[PDB]
């Protein structure tokens, strides 16, 4: 029922997008996340590589876990560059699980990353201006 | 401990020109190099621009090379990510 | 909160597709639209070209001006090819908006178009499969 | 015959090449046509490929030509147009 108005606002959403637009503020975040991952993974190709190669997600993983290796990534503090390579991180963590026909870790991933953002970074993120000033700088 | 950095620098430019071109200068010495710092988001990168000595089959000609050196991001034994950008006679 | 948790759907969705899988089947849809729509304006630049021309937005135009230059791209057949179209339409009315200082106007053609689709394509789009059936005639 | 059809997409070819490139070409005669049939969503497009004679600067001369027949979005019910996608000497 609500099918129809969110391939609405997601069309429009992207058309926004390819001009320099953006449907909100929060469509804005998620462009900026998106092309900053992107660049993340060409740039530091091979360093992203060697985080990738620390963690394979399997049906017995568990958060601390996660939480071990993404602790390391962190350890000298909080910084953008950090926040985008854990994003990506997820997502190759994701797109791994998919490559094994196990599509159902998917969700696992997703709430870890929820709960690492919420839990761990986001008073740094607050502290220096919140996703908007993600969003000048990227 | 600047200075040997440059050097480490310049070895890698002509070890890794050799194995793209597939050729075998001997390196001897950097006369001269210049540094300059990027940004990617809050990340700082830099860009070396060296100038160097090496014999070309015995042959002791000067190169221009440019290094382009990325912050690691896990520990590594190796240091920062090295990128040769350049190679080229004077 | 709510908006780390979108954020981290959202990234994930987006890598998903870069290797060919999807979030879910929502996220397909979402997918085949935004390819088949830029598909639409790179091929039949000049028909799109055209079809934007014959509204000007302005706070004043209220939904059946919207709904009659819509309610004429479909009267000789509903078909994919052009719901395709009906979504580039409302694009291009958004950007124009925008173009004009007018942001305020974007959630209110959202809204025309939520509102088209409803009433008048859905018995069609229902009909003919669904949505799932646009993303399988997407994909060969 | 059909090949009325064929004559006026290779002239088609011709005047809009001329159009584009700002160009002087004589339409002669189509030598050969191909088609083959594309879909886009639930859409029929044609591609045709011909090949064509025409005079530039008075000579004869041998042109490949690719020309698409698209369906027509707006107002005209079951309409067509035509666009010339390629046009190439041999």
């Amino acid at each position: 029922s609500q099918s129809n108005r969110e391939l609405v606002v997601d069309f429009l959403s992207y058309k926004l997008s390819q001009k320099g637009y953006s449907w909100s503020q929060m469509a804005a975040v998620k462009q900026a996340l998106r092309e900053a991952g992107d660049e993340f993974e060409l740039r530091y190709r091979r360093a992203f590589s060697d985080l990738t190669s620390q963690l394979h997600i399997t049906p017995g993983t568990a958060y601390q876990s996660f939480e071990q290796v993404v602790n390391e990534l962190f350890r000298d503090g909080v910084n953008w560059g950090r926040i985008v390579a854990f994003f990506s991180f997820g997502g190759a963590l994701c797109v791994e699980s998919v490559d094994k026909e196990m599509q159902v870790l998917v969700s696992r991933i997703a709430a870890w990353m929820a709960t690492y953002l919420n839990d761990h970074l986001e008073p740094w993120i607050q502290e220096n201006g919140g996703w908007d000033t993600f969003v000048e700088l990227y | 401990e600047n200075s040997l950095e440059i050097e480490e620098l310049a070895r890698f430019a002509v070890d890794e020109h050799n194995k793209k071109e597939n050729a075998l200068l001997e390196f001897v010495r950097v006369v001269k190099a210049k540094e300059q710092m990027f940004s990617w988001l809050d990340w700082e990168e830099t860009m070396y621009y060296l100038t160097l000595e090496a014999k070309d089959g015995g042959k002791k000609k000067l190169y221009e090379a440019k290094v382009w050196v990325k912050p690691a991001l896990l520990w590594s034994p190796h240091g920062n990510f090295k990128e040769l950008q350049e190679f080229k006679p004077v």
